């Protein structure tokens, strides 16, 4: 059907969380959508690979980490691991 | 007695001024219609009578400009490598060689 | 003769230069005709009073920008004919001799 | 009353869609519950650092709306993104305003 | 249409190189930079027409363009992921 | 540390000689050792990260070519 699926309102809300005064044009927003899609595929693919190497069968939050630390350059990495760990900590605390 | 001389910016002044102006422009350089045609003749021996979406050309041109400008800074570095300010055909041959596509 | 948009040769210092006639001025009517229609002088438009009593032409120098465009009278303007072209060649040769004298005096200054 | 998984995780990026993507992506036989949560957590971060640098670029270019020139300045001024996304060319970015020193007048 | 490679006037190749930050340009560049293009576009358009005909499509899609760029190592942003 | 000077000047010449290089500056060696180490910490950072993923405390030739695979280069005869 007609429905096309993208991270429009989500990146808009995190932008308002960062800067609740700043606009966006649609083609910069497509830059953001394609960018988050691309980094999502890199992180998920590496994870899939790690798993198949370790003879596992499931994408645990662990893989996504070994991955985020394997792909993103270091500076972005440790902060991404920190925010992902506190996010999954919040997820398990709120069940 | 005193004969006139025109006001001409010196060789290089005009150069660097349009360098600063073009390094602030994001607009595409190669013109649209000239480029679109560049493609339709290349996509002939692959298959005849193609149609193209109203985005593919724009994507393929701005993409070509990105490839060419990225080739051009390291072409500039290769020209400076021989202590020169003129770039030469050998510079881009070496660039494409060391990227691994010559 | 002189026509709107036609070739002309004009004084500029001691030398001859080719120009386009864009406007033709009539001193009696305080008026000039232009090319893209009689009209008077504008607010920012003026003619030097040394020539404004004679028939003036607003001219544009070929090979030089619009900042060199100016009003000239019959003293400073001539028709584009072979006599004027020949004396233009003659004054070009005079400028060439002046440049050659410049070269001679600088090469004697070098010695 | 049904609450979303993002508010459980305290994020604005959605766990639901990205779980539906991770699954249809067939990355592994089974995907766990915490993997899309961690995935959304990292994506929002990297969407944020890039947006905050773009906002700094917009302030420095004194604009009230993000333009991909600001995105290009954000990705190219940061050296860490420059080998994260130096592999990447973006739309309507231009280049950095750089002049080599030998090309300067004496 | 034929030999439209010339459509990119030297004026343009220079604007790009100018965008690149160079000062002077050699004379026989223009055939060669254009060459860096005929060969670059031909392999790009080959990958693009491969996706085109494989996807049962008779119109070359901008999607297929950025898809082929994703493959060869010269990927592009702003036209879908 | 002590082994970074262990990559010796004739060995760097031997790499250059295998590389077809006739004349070599004296300042090649130490910054070439630096280029070697930046490459080594990159590859072994990826390889060790693969190693503690596996609940392991040794790195394997398999993990090395795996890191090389990520980095882009592949090696043969060392597993994989």
């Amino acid at each position: 059907k007609t429905r096309k699926e993208s991270y429009a309102i989500y990146v808009y809300k995190v932008l308002k969380q960062v800067h609740p005064d700043t606009g966006i044009s649609s083609k910069a927003m497509s830059i953001m959508n394609s960018f988050v899609n691309d980094v999502f595929e890199r992180i998920a693919g590496e994870a899939s690979r790690l798993a198949h190497y370790n003879k596992r069968s499931t994408i645990t939050s662990r893989e996504i980490q070994t991955a985020v630390r394997l792909l993103l350059p270091g500076e972005l990495a440790k902060h991404a691991v920190s925010e992902g760990t506190k996010a999954v900590t919040k997820y398990t605390s709120a069940k | 007695g005193g004969v006139k001389k025109p006001h001409r910016y010196r060789p290089g002044t005009v150069a660097l001024r349009e360098i600063r102006r073009y390094q602030k422009s994001t607009e595409l350089l190669i013109r649209k219609l000239p480029f679109q045609r560049l493609v339709r003749e290349i996509a002939q021996d692959f298959k005849t009578d193609l149609r193209f979406q109203s985005s593919a050309v724009m994507a393929l041109q701005e993409a070509s400009e990105a490839y060419l400008v990225a080739l051009f800074e390291d072409t500039n570095l290769a020209a400076i490598h021989a202590k020169r300010v003129t770039i030469m055909p050998k510079d881009i041959q070496l660039a494409r060689r060391i990227r691994g596509e010559r | 003769e002189f026509a709107l948009g036609g070739r002309c040769l004009a004084f500029h210092g001691p030398l001859m230069y080719e120009a386009k006639i864009l406007k033709i001025w009539d001193p009696s009517s305080k008026m000039y005709t232009s090319i893209p229609k009689p009209q008077k002088l504008g607010e920012d438009e003026s003619i030097p009073e040394e020539i404004i009593n004679g028939k003036c032409f607003f001219i544009h120098y070929q090979g030089w920008k619009s900042s060199w465009d100016e009003w000239v009278g019959y003293d400073r303007i001539r028709a584009y004919n072979e006599e004027n072209i020949a004396m233009k060649k003659r004054l070009a040769n005079e400028a060439k001799e002046a440049k050659k004298s410049l070269l001679e005096q600088q090469k004697k200054k070098k010695l | 009353k049904a609450k979303t998984r993002s508010s459980r995780a305290g994020l604005q990026f959605p766990v639901g869609r990205v779980h539906r993507l991770l699954r249809k992506g067939n990355y592994a036989e089974r995907v766990g519950a915490g993997a899309p949560v961690y995935l959304a957590a990292v994506l929002e971060y990297l969407t944020a650092e890039i947006l905050e640098l773009a906002g700094n670029a917009a302030r420095d270019n004194k604009k009230t709306r993000i333009i991909p020139r600001h995105l290009q300045l954000a990705v190219r001024n940061d050296e860490e993104l420059n080998k994260l996304l130096g592999r990447v060319t973006i739309a309507q970015g231009g280049v950095l305003p750089n002049i080599q020193s030998v090309l300067l007048p004496k | 249409l034929r030999d439209n490679i010339q459509g990119i006037t030297k004026p343009a190749i220079r604007r790009l190189a100018r965008r690149g930050g160079v000062k002077r340009i050699s004379g026989l560049i223009y055939e060669e930079t254009r060459g860096v293009l005929k060969v670059f576009l031909e392999n790009v358009i080959r990958d693009a027409v491969t996706y085109t005909e494989h996807a049962k499509r008779k119109t070359v899609t901008a999607m297929d363009v950025v898809y082929a760029l994703k493959r060869q190592g010269r990927t592009l942003y702003g036209f879908g992921g």
